[PDB]
């Protein structure tokens, strides 16, 4: 039942834009598929709702982040960034799996920026692990 | 003043000309309490007498192993270590710097793959009386245990009178996960000994930044009579499993003595094969951009 082809798709599609970007001309704060969030391969054949929950709300977190005051305010971004395009696979991922901070000074918003993004990388990597597995093996 | 080990101690000394240095008081464990006499290696001089010593320690000829005695019975032993910081920068003589990826890396750090084993190599010109002491962790708030072995020789390259030595550690975490993204990075520590000079150095990393995959294995073409051949190779052993999860993506070359690359998820490829060219595979993480593994080479024809 979850589309395991689409989702492989956009997380494909997430890892490409996520490596594109290069703001800069440990990340303390975001979320982490963790060991307990039963993303491993034998956890997604016993319980594979109970991953994708906590993929999605990591989702839904880094939208949410990438759509804030923290990459739309100043300094702009510049047009050639791929903030906007993560945006919106982001938003696609996260509706295939249900439909329904701040710093003062420029130079550390752009720093924050980058370990956002570099965060990202690693998040997205362990979601097409996910959905590559589960097309392989939960797939009718 | 600090201690690494017991009766070895360490002073960190800012190291300058005309520099006041650190007043150390040593103490003698011992339940004698007359009669104390202290010395310093090998010289008789009697430095001072009672149960404890001060010494205004500025050069490593305040270094060295104290010794208190009893008259002809000696007592204990205080081992001072001097680790001095330089231009307000703590030295790093013991090991070269390898000035790859960046300066100043000093260790060099490789996993295989996800298991939590990994590697650690570093290089120094120092022959004789060279102490390294490894440990390492995830983590700093909390720690979890990492479990590594001693650091042994690895290599050496001689040219003349110039020696060149590299080291190395095995290491490995101690409930490893492999599929999680990790939150906190390892962190390797190696104390480095060297006389009476102390020196330190760190290393930090996430696992999946060191990823260099084995080469794949067991390449083998099948021809086809416009002269295409069909190129198939394996995942290698050392590689997590299952495939279906930690994929690896691949790049096939063709190259004699102009190039022809593809760039394929799967185990097998058809390439236009001429004489005396060569058919080259290596391997990459399919999801996250680590290292290129080596490449794995078969002849054309
Ligand atoms: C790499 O080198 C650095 C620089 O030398 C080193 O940092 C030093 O670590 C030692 C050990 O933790 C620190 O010593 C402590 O200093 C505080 C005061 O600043 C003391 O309160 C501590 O006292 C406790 O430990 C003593 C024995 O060590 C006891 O005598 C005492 O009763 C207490 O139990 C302790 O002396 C030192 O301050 C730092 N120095 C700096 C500049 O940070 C680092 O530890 C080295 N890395 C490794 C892995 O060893």
């Amino acid at each position: 039942s979850p589309a395991w082809t689409q989702c492989q798709q956009l997380s494909q599609k997430l890892c490409t834009l996520a490596w594109s970007a290069h703001p800069l001309v440990t990340t303390n704060d975001v979320p982490h598929i963790q060991c307990g969030d039963g993303c491993d391969p034998q956890g997604l054949r016993d319980n594979s709702q109970f991953c994708l929950q906590r993929i999605h709300q990591g989702l839904i977190f880094y939208e949410k982040l990438l759509g804030s005051d923290i990459f739309t305010g100043e300094p702009s971004l510049l047009p050639d960034s791929p903030v906007g395009q993560l945006h919106a696979s982001l938003l696609g991922l996260s509706q295939l799996l249900q439909p329904e901070l701040s710093p003062s000074q420029p130079w550390q918003r752009l720093l924050l920026r980058f370990k956002i993004l570099r965060s990202l990388q690693a998040f997205v990597a362990v979601a097409a692990r996910v959905f590559a597995h589960g097309a392989a093996t939960l797939s009718p | 003043i600090w201690e690494l080990k017991k009766d070895v101690y360490v002073v960190e000394l800012d190291w300058y000309p005309d520099a006041p240095g650190e007043m150390v008081v040593l103490t003698c464990d011992t339940p004698e309490e007359d009669g104390i006499t202290w010395t310093l290696d090998q010289s008789s001089e009697v430095l001072g007498s009672g149960k404890t010593l001060t010494i205004q320690v500025k050069e490593f000829g305040d270094a060295g192993q104290y010794t208190c005695h009893k008259g002809g019975e000696v007592l204990s032993h205080s081992l001072l270590l001097l680790h001095k910081k330089e231009d307000g920068i703590w030295s790093t003589d013991i090991l070269k710097d390898q000035k790859e990826p960046k300066n100043k890396t000093f260790l060099r750090c490789e996993a295989k793959n996800y298991s939590g084993r990994f590697t650690c190599w570093w290089l120094t010109t120092i022959s004789t009386d060279l102490t390294f002491s490894v440990k390492s962790s995830r983590g700093s708030s909390d720690p979890q245990g990492v479990t590594c072995g001693a650091a042994t020789l690895s290599a050496e390259r001689v040219r003349g009178d110039n020696k060149e030595y590299e080291y190395s550690v095995e290491c490995q975490e101690d409930s490893a996960c492999p599929a999680a993204e990790e939150s906190l990075p390892i962190e390797v520590m190696v104390d480095a000994v060297h006389k009476l000079k102390y020196e330190n150095y760190t290393s930090s990393f996430f696992i999946r930044d060191i990823i260099k995959p084995d080469p794949p294995k067991n390449l083998q073409l099948k021809p086809l009579k416009s002269r295409q051949v069909e190129v198939s190779w394996e995942y290698p052993d050392t590689w997590s499993t299952p495939h279906s999860y930690f994929s690896l993506t691949f790049c096939v070359q063709v190259q004699g003595k102009k190039k022809d690359r593809v760039f394929t998820d799967k185990t097998s490829a058809t390439v236009i094969c001429r004489k005396n060219a060569s058919i080259s595979v290596r391997a990459q993480d399919r999801y996250y951009s680590s290292s290129w593994s080596e490449w794995a080479s078969v002849p054309c024809s």
